[PDB]
């Protein structure tokens, strides 16, 4: 079986109807099992076919070679050999072939290169690979498109080079169009999966986000292909802190809020993540995440999460987000009552809670007390001495977690709101906080002046409440407060002042 | 009218003026103090269309959370 050696021979021949012959019978031998051994072991021979058809001008043979190649890649040794022979710089020239078939070949092979051949990777970016696949994805067939976003990602993946170079070439752009415009499962998955290697890359994630990638990827939440939503999920999740000033997510937004009545729990995380991003400083998303029934939604997976942190951390941020700085704000702190939300709430400021959490849950309970019909609720739900509890131990772990003074603000921040109903008012000061309010005019942070002088002006409203302030030492640090820059502590502590006589 | 000629007549502008700002934040007034307000329409009117503003009780402003690290 030494025909091997003098195909070898005629491959390299000067009659380039000869080396054509030639190419059709290694090719041939090429499916064979046995023949295609003896060529991936005569590197001589693969030497051959990787010169011809990187040299030769005749399409067949710039095809069978092609192909001789994409079969013996499928060994170890016949990927190591191509490899030896300088194969990848000759297969990155054939990207550039007008054949879809020399063409389906060297991307192929590539492929395959990349997937297992070691040092495959190197090669093909100093080959300039990358921005011959990236000017590829232009393409339109779909099994094409499939094999090359694939590489791409392979030769992205931890690599921060390549990906600045992929955002040379416009990649966000080409992989956005194809998320918009194809419907072929395998392709919208490998591309989603490049988009989300490219996600975590700062310099990338502000130009995916301006082609429309957002939205792109919002297309496919509702896909059967479980790996398909997930990859666009995690994607969305990487870029959704950097699209809080995108306009045309109407539909996204609404896909969302239905995704958070999921029973995969990795969707329901994800969705609620995505979605406290999205409403964070942007009240026309917290409008429309209102519309479509957010805050049932919101409250019902709060409920379902239990001590899961991990969803109703998001959740509970989305929520507050929405409870406050617009025109659907008092509904929503409204409409949080209504589904059943309140108990649980007031809950979370309980352990095994965490600190993050507790303080997320302390601004919505902040929020959710703007509305009067609230007062009565969150104080039947045990929320006042909890809540005054938080002040106290982190006040005076302060005078001796995630930054204590910001609990003291935030606590004292929902009592001064809670502290407009006159039942509140006496629970408040039944639990003998005074003096502590009293103290805590004397903090240099001043949104913490602003809390205190506000909550001891809530109580002041009441006789008896504004003589035991004044009682309590109050006038001369409320005094020291009337030039403060801040209105609101210069207002408060007149107004304290005011009512003590 | 004018500033104020007097202690008295300082307090009472100042007393308005908080009182204004107090219930433009969100607050609300005491019996007394809407009766105080009524006595002298008169300097709530000259500080009110002529020295206007806005307000805020409290507030727990927007985070926007981070999800860096995948790939």
């Amino acid at each position: 079986t030494r025909a091997i050696p003098e195909l070898t021979k005629l491959l390299n021949d000067e009659d380039q109807v000869v080396v054509n012959k030639a190419a059709v019978m290694v090719h041939q031998l090429s499916k064979k099992e046995a023949s295609r051994h003896a060529i991936m072991r005569s590197p001589q021979m693969v030497s051959a076919i990787v010169r011809t058809m990187q040299n030769t001008n005749d399409v067949e043979t710039a095809r069978c070679t092609a192909g001789t190649l994409h079969n013996l890649s499928h060994h170890r040794e016949g990927l190591l050999a191509i490899f030896k022979s300088g194969g990848i710089p000759a297969l990155v020239k054939m990207l550039g072939s007008p054949v879809d078939s020399v063409l389906f070949y060297a991307i192929t092979t590539l492929h395959n290169l990349l997937l297992h051949q070691e040092g495959a990777k190197m090669a093909v970016r100093l080959a300039g690979g990358l921005q011959k696949m990236v000017a590829l994805l232009n393409k339109t067939n779909v099994k094409f498109l499939a094999i090359t976003t694939d590489c791409l990602q392979i030769l992205a993946y931890g690599n921060q080079e390549s990906k600045l170079i992929i955002l040379a070439s416009g990649g966000p752009q080409a992989l956005v169009n194809i998320m918009r415009t194809y419907t072929y499962e395998k392709l919208l998955w490998t591309t989603s999966r490049v988009l989300k290697v490219l996600s975590v890359c700062s310099s990338n994630k502000p130009a995916i986000v301006e082609a429309g990638g957002m939205q792109a990827l919002g297309l496919h939440l509702t896909d059967p292909s479980q790996r398909l939503v997930q990859n666009c999920l995690w994607t969305l999740r990487n870029l959704s802190d950097a699209a809080t000033k995108q306009e045309g997510m109407e539909g996204l937004l609404g896909t969302l809020v239905q995704l958070l009545g999921s029973d995969d729990i990795n969707v329901v995380t994800c969705a609620a993540g995505i979605l406290s991003n999205l409403t964070c400083n942007n009240y026309k998303n917290k409008m429309m995440v209102c519309q479509v029934g957010g805050i049932e939604a919101l409250v019902r997976t709060v409920l379902r999460a239990g001590d899961r942190e991990d969803i109703t951390e998001p959740a509970i941020c989305a929520l507050r987000h929405l409870t406050s700085r617009h025109q659907e704000a008092e509904m929503a702190q409204n409409a949080v009552r209504l589904h059943y939300g309140l108990p649980v709430v007031v809950k979370l400021l309980h352990p095994p809670s965490h600190w993050p959490l507790i303080k997320a849950t302390v601004g919505l309970i902040r929020n959710l007390a703007l509305c009067p019909a609230n007062h009565a609720p969150l104080r039947e739900q045990g929320a006042i001495p909890r809540l005054v509890q938080l002040l106290v131990r982190a006040h005076q772990d302060t005078q001796r977690g995630v930054r204590m003074e910001e609990i003291v603000e935030g606590c004292t921040g929902a009592l001064h709101i809670l502290a407009r109903d006159v039942h509140n008012r006496i629970v408040i000061r039944g639990l003998n906080t005074i003096p502590l309010f009293v103290q805590l005019l004397y903090s240099p942070i001043e949104n913490i002046q602003r809390v205190a002088a506000g909550v001891l002006c809530e109580l002041a409203q009441d006789k008896e409440a504004a003589e035991a302030i004044e009682a309590e030492g109050a006038t001369a640090p409320l005094t020291e407060l009337l030039h403060s820059r801040n209105e609101g502590v210069a207002t408060y502590a007149a107004a304290v002042l005011f009512r003590m006589s | 009218g004018a500033p104020a000629k007097s202690p008295e007549e300082m307090y009472i502008q100042q007393k308005v003026r908080v009182l204004l700002m107090l219930r433009k934040m969100g607050s609300n007034l005491t019996a007394s103090e809407e009766e105080f307000l009524r006595t002298y329409a008169g300097v709530v009117s000259s500080q009110l269309s002529q020295l206007p503003q806005h307000s805020i009780d409290q507030a727990a402003e927007d985070v926007v959370m981070a999800f860096s690290r995948s790939e």
